[PDB]
């Protein structure tokens, strides 16, 4: 704000045109920085490099948890029909983080492809992961169902947002979506962005079937009463024989949550 | 310009937006005009009031110090009352001790510093205002014009206000010193006459003398009679 | 994120400090080792503009009997800095008396440059110290300060631009043996020096230190007989 | 004008094995009137110390309303309670925070050390402490003080062995010496409170003396 | 989203008219763990929840001490806890020192609110995150105030302020009938089930993570931790359902 | 009455006389427009309200903030309009006038003295 | 202030315009005519009758705690146009400022000081960088010993001046032509007549009909220097008058 | 409908939709760009030891440590930013001396840590400080409850520990130590155990010049481990 | 006009100040208050929205007293509503402490709009946002009754009403005869306003509450016995057909 006494203060932007518009010795700076801040895969085979995941194979189901609930949901439930192994993670340097992002495969049927990544993409690196991840033109016929979680201070409604009931379930189905929908779709007012968002874009601009859902909880570190909000989920053909050992997995969820993640120190 | 705006930092070339600009907003004011003579001095200007409404006494421009200087402003009106006050006081702090009355430069030096003072400090504009002032001391008359940023010239016929070029361009041709202040007052209310946007009237003109006797104002008939003459 | 000293970034990296660091990175070099009983604080001079007169221009500054002074960097920011590092040293003597150690004195500059750090209305002191005297105890002593808040008593360190170079230059020569005498010190800062520099002995200064025989700076006539002597090279 | 007069006053404290006492007479006398004759000098601290404050009766109550809250603050900030051996420094350095204007007090603090065992500190009007073990003092001092010099510290008697103090012993004795020096003084007198402390709490006690 | 021009400071109003900043940090109190502040005819409970850094390391302290006759709890914001609570202890400490008697709460609680008022008007400052539940009895039968980020205190019978408690406000108003005539051990059981339901499932109270503190009559106002808060945690039934 | 709880930058000044006042006119002279200040103030808010100080005081205070730094000579060409001084020139600007200081300090020393931070 | 001058040719006091104009005093200017309204001061040669406008917004509202026409000293009045708030406090500081005149020089003060102070300590708030040069019309009345009766107005601005006729509010510009138009016409005056010139002007402005109980007068005289406030009774009379 | 560019984290007294202050969450962010420490607390006394990462050969090991006395009982380890810890370390020893001369008695370590934080506390508005204290403090010491060991974090609270790391890679020195502490097992294991959980971290290896392993015991003083002590330790 | 308001020191292109209109729409969305003047005497009555059952009689009130003879009935946000109680309270005590007698309402109202107007003027705090009443009474000048708004207002209405449901308030109380009644029927006609003028279908719970100064109590304010208040319920409720 205003550093001193009389300064001239100008108005904060919110479009973003702020930004201004070489020689040489600055030409190389914004290269290191780029590089540095460039997106790579490293699936952890032997120092590996890969080209893209789905061009070495095809699949059916793409599952994508992204957000530290949705792996601890998907750690938690759904790991013990069968048995899992890594084909590869990447590396990102964002600002804000570095915490993994590596993918699953089934020894069984390997249709599925359940991948976990609660790194925090920056708003430029998602293309780039789009374009490592899938590619260019994939096949027509892969789902894809993403699990994510908000804060609650986010839902827009007349009545207050304190006053709004429990965390609750929304979805965002696109055109190409035969199956119903197991709870409300969100309301005109509220959108959703970045990588969630960018995944959508790219199955609705490839007329490929997705499917989105989201959870308004209040809470973000990790506990039990939001990750059991996930429940209604298990019931579609999205994933629906992934589930054999509920109250197994009941009790290592409860397990886990009980390691006492490191919380913030801020409150008391 | 982002380097604009604020008049504590430079732009990129040399120089002062602010400052530059109330030099533009105080030549964009009020003509007025100062003949220096080999027996005196004259200030001549002209007032905003041209509907009867107004009235003759009560605000008036040409305020005088003292005894020996006397100034006339061509800039914002409710802007140099303050100034005025000012010097007023500085003349008689400086009039307590020395027990002699203020010559005129000493005095144009220190205004000029509490003028600029609001200048270099940051967060309060510079006054718009310059103004012109007259002295006599030593058996010498003295003149000089103060400019919103201070820096005090020894002016000897200078015609700034609005549009003072043409004023400047027709003063350097007719002074040639060695005049006496009848032929300079007549010189003024030609100049004054130049660019005026109508006839002058008994009520139009404020000039003001500081022979060697003080600074009188001369009276409205008196300048009607010059002005008839 | 880097408009004010206050404020942080999303990662931490307050840059304010990182900006005046390199802003240090500019100016002239200067280097410094002590040895058994000896220091020296050889600098060098950018330019000689011989209409310029040497005598006001110079970074070898005095601190007292036993410290001396060399910076890099703005000049009037480390006149500044010397000037209140002088009056703290006498008002230490006045109060307690005894000469005042090198650590004390360093910490006090150090100090000084971190106060200015601390509201988004005042720059910091972008400016890098060598400060190297000799103690009460007769131990030989050096400190490089640092413009953020930060000492260290280093040995044969070097700062300013192109700095890298000297420092591994003499990290590569450094041993006990080059320290034993006098004129050895000598002769291993002048090859250090001489790195960087296009042309030695024309814009090389030096001062010598010995135990309690005050500061000394040395005249051009020996420092080119010095730079003849190590020109024996074979 | 003058910010000082004299209330009188009379302060016995015993130090003894496991066991500390503070006595005093109540009679606020200035001048030569009798303001009133309960006025007690004996005022309790914590569980297991105890103060008391002779002197000028205009700062033996601001010492008293002080010491307590500076205690509340202590016991607030530390989670603890003070032990008497830090009341002594935190007193003297009240005392001391006005050596340009004294305060007209003559201060004995009795207590319990860490383990059981008597404890008895004294003052002086400027604030200076010094550990004691029959110190008395006050206003009719100098009296009280030679006979216990005589009897609990055994001084100028040869042949005779060392005892250490019984309880029974203390209050017998402490009695007979304020019964004794009652009657010469004309500041003392009226009622004595006995405030004998150990480790299970703090009893009271009051005897007449030379009713008037 | 017409509000990133309205909210980055205090002294601006919107053209709705609400400011925002205190919208905010009334959102931000909820950040912590819950309180009950149940209250009875001759005694106050106050139970609260501790959480936990770590399995390694220990908890937080929740409820402070004040004076011999007033406790308070806390929720949100630690660091200005103790910035507030100093204010406490200072005007209490004054007011037993000028006069001679216990300072009221009725008094207390509107200087306190007097204090936190300044704040939201001036700028370059912001307003506190606290969430205090301030307990104690002096002279007409405890009493139980609510305080708030802005400086809008409530008089209460019994409330949760603090973390995720919409169910036991629930609970604590569905049984708000009995708690006029009952017991020392009554009201703690009923404090100490209602504060249950906070809990998520399959989660019981353990020794280590309840602060009961409790001020009536005749007894000042003691805090209870470790094993000394067993007693009253004995009967509790056995489970929620 | 403060323990100790740089003797050269700040010396040679017993404790002994500060605490003992001067020639009767010495607490009317050292301090003058701060009492006349106050008083006025007063006066004010007692026949007036308690909008009047507030208001005039943090007027003062908003333009007393503008001034050169202290180790320069103040015009101080406001604020005494506001005050009311304009015209009453009197023992305050003819004896000892501070621009012709027979004694300067530092100027950091000074400024930093200002802001308050020693 | 922790919140800075926003940035902008026209959106703060103390930046010049790139033509060298006050945008933020020129604003302020334009202001007065938000609150709506118009008052008419006339001197004659021996009073200083003054005229103005009153509006009852509802009938709840008492019709004797609305009025627009203060009294600053025994012999001094005030029309105050604008803004409430702020003339609600130049009020009170042209009073304080008198008291102290008369504390400090011992006589009641001429117009002239009074206008002049109160022209500085406006125009010292259009300085600062933390100011906002409140919004009103300071007009004066009263009489003096050594020139008669006078007629003072003052600005936000901070220019005062002397008028013989001065028409401020809404409707300025052809109160003030009417003014000058009848003002050429006869110069000499008396307390009946500058009352219905006053009045006239007025009507002829509005160009509506007044009704007995809708304009209050403040009169100084020669005779009765003490600034009185004609009630209902005069006014109406006066009214009815007019005109028959 | 639009997304737009909305920032709070500049402004240190800016509440978000959700609350957490940014700015202190971003002070918190900055502490892992410093070195590693740990600290055993035990019940014959605590341990601490802390890396040092020398820049350079020339350096002389001694100059830089993050060990530091505060009294004869008392020790820490700073981390993080350097001045602001020095600054912080001078006003402790400052008060806890004045608390001796003034109560005449020892300090005991929540006394001082409560001191420390509340002077840490005045973040915001005199030289009155600007920005939160980016630094991190392990207090350790033995008082009259026994041997303690106290953690304070830039924000506000010093809550007890008996094994944190406050490090870079905290996660790896936090796992390790949540599976081997056994709050049981004796002095001797401590410095065996660190030691190992040390060597994790270090790109370089575990030689005597850049360890500065110094204990509190109940009976004794402070006592910084030498060379030639710890070099009989740091064999095995 | 967007982009110029963000600071009370700054105008706008058709001369009005935003800040101040923003701060004056500010305080509809609240209760509403409602104030008459019988010819001895005034009384008031404030819709106070109940929130949940756990909070009792005797909560955050909007009846303060500020002398022994005078009261407000603000509406609006009530920290700045104590804030403006506190700085009355200390105007009518100083007056008090050295003129005599007790302060006549019209220079206390006075003062106290000249207080509230003051911080519109300044580029460092916020306007306040809340209405203001100040009716009192007197012993031989009779009733008065005044009204602050926010900003500079101080006019003085015979009968008025200030909240979010004002209009049909105003318009309601325009067709009674409030000239020449008592004390005994006016409580009655504010029992009908109140209850005639109350959405429902927003609001839930209401708790009226009364106060009059006027001859039947001498110059005093209080509130109203409780049997006067139950019988005018009683009566409203029974109007509504």
């Amino acid at each position: 704000a205003a550093t001193f006494f009389g300064e001239v203060v100008k108005a904060p932007c919110r479009a973003g045109t702020e930004d201004e518009e070489e020689t040489p010795e600055d030409r190389e700076v914004r290269l290191q920085l780029a590089r540095k801040r460039e997106v790579r895969l490293l699936r952890r085979q032997t120092k590996t490099s890969l080209v893209s995941l789905l061009e070495k194979y095809p699949c059916s189901k793409f599952i994508i948890a992204i957000g530290n609930n949705a792996v601890a949901f998907l750690s938690s439930f759904v790991m013990n029909s069968g048995v899992w192994e890594e084909v590869g993670c990447a590396k990102l340097w964002n600002e804000w983080c570095r915490a993994f992002c590596v993918f699953y495969h089934l020894k069984s049927n390997p249709s599925v492809f359940l991948c976990q990544c609660s790194c925090y993409v920056a708003e430029d690196q998602q293309y780039q992961w789009l374009e490592k991840v899938f590619g260019s033109c994939p096949r027509k016929n892969m789902q894809i169902t993403i699990l994510t979680c908000r804060h609650v201070t986010d839902y827009k409604t007349s009545e207050s947002t304190g006053s709004l009931p429990s965390p609750f379930l929304r979805a965002l189905k696109t055109q190409n979506f035969k199956d119903s929908a197991c709870c409300p779709l969100l309301e005109q007012p509220n959108i959703v962005h970045d990588l969630p968002a960018a995944v959508l874009s790219y199955c609705q601009v490839w007329k490929i079937p997705a499917i989105l859902y989201l959870c308004y909880t209040d809470v973000m570190k990790l506990d039990l009463i939001t990750v059991e909000a996930f429940k209604p989920i298990l019931s579609t053909r999205s994933l629906k024989g992934l589930v054999k050992n509920i109250p197994q997995s009941t009790e290592i969820l409860k397990k886990l949550m009980t390691t006492n993640e490191i919380q913030s120190n801020i409150y008391t | 310009r982002g380097y604009s705006f604020s008049l504590t930092t430079f732009s990129p070339s040399g120089k002062l937006v602010q400052i530059e600009y109330a030099l533009a907003a105080v030549a964009g004011g009020a003509p007025s005009v100062g003949i220096k003579a080999a027996n005196g001095v004259v200030l001549a200007t002209e007032k905003k009031q041209k509907s009867i409404l107004y009235d003759e006494r009560s605000v008036h421009k040409v305020e005088p110090i003292t005894k020996h200087i006397g100034l006339v402003y061509s800039g914002m009106g409710p802007d140099y009352r303050v100034l005025v006050h000012r010097a007023r006081k500085l003349a008689q702090q400086y009039y307590l001790v020395y027990q002699e009355p203020i010559p005129t430069a000493q005095l144009v030096q220190r205004v000029a510093s509490v003028m600029q003072e609001y200048t270099q400090s940051g967060g309060v504009r510079p006054f718009g205002v310059s103004l012109l002032i007259c002295g006599w001391n030593e058996g010498r008359p003295y003149l000089f014009q103060s400019d919103p940023s201070g820096a005090y010239f020894a002016w000897k016929a200078t015609a700034m206000g609005k549009n003072y070029v043409n004023g400047k361009t027709f003063l350097e041709k007719r002074y040639n010193e060695d005049l006496e202040l009848e032929d300079a007052i007549h010189t003024a209310i030609l100049t004054l006459k130049e660019s005026f946007e109508g006839q002058m009237t008994e009520d139009n003109i404020e000039v003001g003398i500081c022979n060697e006797a003080g600074f009188r104002r001369l009276t409205p008939t008196e300048v009607k009679d010059y002005l008839a003459a | 994120y880097d408009r004010a000293i206050t404020v942080f970034s999303p990662d931490g990296h307050l840059f304010q400090v990182e900006y005046a660091q390199e802003a240090v990175k500019k100016g002239s070099t200067a280097v410094g080792v002590r040895g058994r009983d000896i220091v020296v604080l050889g600098v060098e001079k950018k330019s000689v503009a011989k209409l310029q007169d040497e005598r006001t221009v110079r970074k070898i500054c005095a601190l007292d009997d036993n410290v001396c002074m060399a910076f890099a960097g703005l000049t009037a920011d480390a006149r500044i800095v010397i000037n209140r590092a002088r009056v703290e040293c006498q008002s230490h003597r006045l109060t307690v008396e005894d000469p005042v150690t090198v650590e004390y004195i360093t910490r006090y500059i150090a100090s000084l440059k971190q106060r200015y750090t601390q509201s988004n209305g005042r720059r910091p002191f972008g400016i890098s110290a060598l400060i190297v005297g000799f103690d009460f105890d007769g131990t030989p002593r050096l400190y490089q300060t640092d413009p953020s808040g930060t000492y260290h008593a280093w040995k044969a360190n070097a700062i300013g631009r192109g700095a890298k170079s000297v420092r591994e230059f003499l990290e590569k020569n450094y041993t006990d043996e080059a320290i034993e005498t006098d004129d050895l010190t000598i002769k291993l800062v002048i090859k250090a020096l001489l790195e960087v520099v296009q042309s030695g002995g024309k814009n090389i200064e030096l001062a010598v230190m010995r135990r309690d025989q005050s500061l000394k700076i040395l005249n051009p006539e020996e420092i080119e007989k010095y730079v003849a002597e190590i020109e024996k090279e074979k | 004008f003058s910010p000082y007069v004299f209330n009188g006053g009379t302060i016995l404290a015993i130090a003894g094995e496991d066991f500390a006492i503070v006595a005093s007479d109540t009679r606020l006398s200035e001048g030569f009137s009798i303001h009133t004759r309960d006025s007690p000098k004996c005022y309790k601290l914590t569980d297991k110390t105890v103060i008391g404050c002779s002197g000028f009766h205009g700062d033996c109550l601001t010492l008293t309303k002080i010491i307590e809250a500076r205690l509340k603050m202590y016991k607030h900030s530390n989670n603890k309670a003070m032990t008497t051996g830090a009341i002594a420094a935190m007193l003297s350095t009240i005392l001391y925070s006005r050596r340009f204007f004294p305060y007209y007090v003559y201060n004995i603090i009795g207590g319990l050390d860490e383990e059981g065992k008597g404890a008895v500190y004294s003052f002086d009007p400027v604030g200076s402490y010094q550990r004691d073990s029959f110190k008395a003092g006050g206003s009719a001092s100098a009296m009280l003080q030679p006979l216990l010099d005589n009897q609990v510290g055994f001084k100028n008697m040869q042949n005779v062995e060392h005892v250490p103090l019984s309880l029974d012993r203390a209050m017998r004795l402490v009695k007979d010496v304020f019964i004794s020096a009652a009657e010469r003084d004309v500041y003392t007198g009226d009622a004595l409170r006995i405030c004998i402390v150990t480790k299970e709490g703090i009893r009271e006690e009051t005897v007449s003396l030379r009713k008037d | 989203m017409f509000r990133n021009q309205y909210d980055n400071d205090v002294t601006v109003w919107s053209p709705q008219g609400r400011i925002h900043q205190i919208e905010y940090a009334m959102e931000a109190v909820k950040q912590g763990s819950a309180t009950v502040g149940l209250k009875s005819k001759t005694h106050a409970v106050l139970v609260a929840l501790k959480r936990a850094q770590s399995e390694l390391a220990a908890h937080q302290k929740k409820i402070l001490h004040v004076d011999n006759h007033i406790g308070i709890s806390i929720a949100g914001l630690t660091a200005d806890a103790r910035l507030l609570c100093n204010f406490m202890r200072q005007e209490c400490l004054d007011s037993r020192f000028v006069f001679d008697r216990p300072l009221p709460v009725s008094r207390l609680v509107s200087l306190i609110g007097s204090k936190t008022q300044i704040p939201t008007q001036r700028y370059g400052r912001r307003p506190y995150g606290v969430g205090l539940l301030i307990a104690g009895y002096d002279d007409m039968g405890p009493h139980i105030f609510q305080t708030c980020p802005s400086a809008n205190y409530f008089d209460c019978r019994a409330m949760s302020i603090g973390a995720r408690s919409q169910s036991a406000r629930t609970y604590l108003e569905r049984h708000m009938s009995e708690f006029m005539e009952c017991n020392l051990n009554e009201l703690v059981k009923h404090g100490l089930r209602a504060l249950r339901e906070t809990l998520p499932a399959e989660q019981d109270l353990t020794t280590k993570n309840v602060s009961i503190g409790i001020v009536g009559k005749d007894l000042e106002f003691t805090i209870y931790d470790d094993d000394d808060v067993s007693p009253f945690l004995e009967g509790l039934e056995e489970r929620p359902q | 009455s403060p323990v100790t709880e740089d003797l050269l930058r700040k010396g040679f000044s017993c404790v002994k006389n500060e605490l003992l006042p001067s020639h009767p006119l010495e607490l009317s002279e050292k301090n003058f427009q701060l009492n006349q200040d106050k008083m006025n103030f007063s006066t004010l808010r007692n026949i007036q309200g308690l909008f009047a100080p507030l208001k005039l005081q943090m007027e003062f205070k908003a333009v007393q903030q503008v001034q050169r730094l202290p180790f320069l000579s103040s015009s101080n060409l406001s604020l005494d309009v506001l005050r009311g001084n304009d015209e009453t020139i009197g023992f305050e600007d003819i004896l000892n006038d501070p621009s012709q200081s027979e004694v300067m300090g530092e100027p950091h020393l000074m400024v930093e003295y200002k802001l308050g931070l020693l | 202030m922790s919140r800075g001058s926003s940035a902008g040719f026209d959106r703060h006091i103390t930046i010049f315009s790139p033509e060298g104009r006050l945008y933020q005093v020129e604003y302020a200017f334009k202001a007065i005519n938000q609150g709506g309204l118009t008052s008419v001061a006339v001197r004659g040669k021996d009073c200083a009758v003054i005229v103005t406008q009153k509006k009852v917004p509802d009938k709840l509202l008492d019709s004797s705690t609305v009025t627009h026409l203060f009294k600053i000293t025994e012999n001094i009045g005030c029309v105050m146009t604008g803004m409430t708030a702020d003339s609600r406090s130049q009020v009170q500081r042209a009073r304080y400022e008198a008291a102290n005149w008369k504390y400090k020089y011992g006589y009641e003060i001429p117009v002239d000081m009074l206008c002049k102070r109160i022209a500085d300590i406006s125009q010292v708030y259009t300085q600062n960088a933390e100011m906002r040069p409140l919004g009103c019309c300071m007009i004066l009345i009263g009489i003096d010993e050594e020139q008669g009766p006078q007629v003072y107005k003052c600005d936000p601005a901070g220019y005062y001046c002397g008028f013989k006729a001065t028409a401020a509010g809404v409707k300025q510009t052809e109160s003030t032509s009417f003014l000058e138009k009848k003002v050429k016409k006869k110069f000499d005056w008396t307390f009946e007549q500058t009352v219905e010139t006053a009045i006239t002007c007025l009507s002829t402005v509005l160009s509506i009909d007044f009704k007995p109980s809708e304009i209050e007068v403040g009169v100084v005289t020669v005779e009765n220097p003490k600034f009185r406030i004609l009630t209902e009774a005069e006014i109406d009379a006066h009214l009815v008058a007019l005109a028959e | 409908m639009f997304l737009t560019r909305s920032e709070y984290d500049r402004g240190v007294n800016t509440f978000s939709p959700e609350g957490r202050l940014f700015q202190v969450e971003y002070a918190i962010e900055a502490i892992k760009l410093g070195s590693t420490a740990i600290g055993i607390q035990t019940s014959e006394g605590v341990c601490l030891a802390v890396e040092k990462r020398i820049t350079s050969p020339l350096m002389e090991p001694s100059s830089i440590e993050k060990i530091v006395e505060i009294d004869a009982h008392i020790g820490c380890a700073m981390s993080g930013l350097i001045a602001d810890a020095k600054t912080l370390i001078d006003k402790a020893r400052v008060e806890t001396q004045n608390h001796w001369f003034t109560y005449n008695e020892t300090m005991t370590v929540e006394s001082v840590t409560q001191a420390v934080s509340n002077l840490a506390l005045q973040f915001g508005e005199p030289g009155a400080m600007s920005r939160p204290f980016g630094v991190a403090l392990l207090f350790g010491g033995v008082d009259e409850k026994g041997p303690q060991l106290f953690h304070m974090d830039p924000s506000g609270t010093f809550v007890q520990c008996d094994a944190r790391a406050i490090g870079s890679a905290s996660e790896g020195a936090q796992s390790s130590l949540q599976e081997v502490y056994h709050k049981s097992m004796t002095l001797k294991e401590a410095i065996k155990s660190s030691l190992i959980i040390l060597k994790q971290v270090m790109e370089e290896k575990l030689n005597a010049t850049n360890i500065e392993l110094a204990t509190v015991q109940p009976g004794q003083n402070f006592h910084m481990f030498t060379k030639e002590e710890l070099e009989e330790v740091i064999k095995d | 006009g967007t982009g110029y308001d963000l600071s009370a020191s700054t105008f706008s292109p058709d001369g009005r100040v935003f800040q101040v209109e923003y701060a004056m729409k500010a305080v509809e969305n609240s209760s509403t208050a409602i104030g008459i003047r019988c010819k001895d005497g005034v009384v008031f009555g404030v819709e106070k929205l109940v929130l949940s059952k756990l909070y009792e009689e005797g909560s955050n009130k909007r009846l303060f007293n500020v002398d022994r003879h005078v009261g407000m009935a603000v509406a609006g946000l009530l920290a700045d509503a104590r804030s403006l109680a506190d700085i009355a309270r200390e105007e009518a005590s100083n007056f008090r402490s050295n003129f005599g007698y007790n302060i006549p309402l019209k220079h206390l109202a006075d003062r106290v709009a000249m207080y509230v107007h003051a911080y519109t003027l300044y580029s460092a705090v916020r306007p306040f946002g809340c209405s203001f009443m100040l009716g009192s009474y007197s012993v031989n000048d009779g009733a008065q009754l005044y009204m602050i708004d926010p900003s500079g207002v101080s006019y003085g209405y015979w009968g008025c009403a200030i909240g979010k449901a004002r209009q049909a308030a105003k318009t309601e109380i325009e067709k009674l005869q409030m000239k020449e009644m008592t004390c005994r029927d006016i409580v009655k006609e504010v029992a009908k306003i109140i209850y005639i003028v109350h959405d429902e279908v927003k609001d839930k719970a209401f708790e009226l509450e009364l106060s009059w100064v006027g001859e039947l109590t001498n110059g005093r304010h209080e509130i109203v016995p409780k049997d006067i208040r139950e019988e005018a319920e009683k009566y409203a409720k029974e109007s509504l057909k």
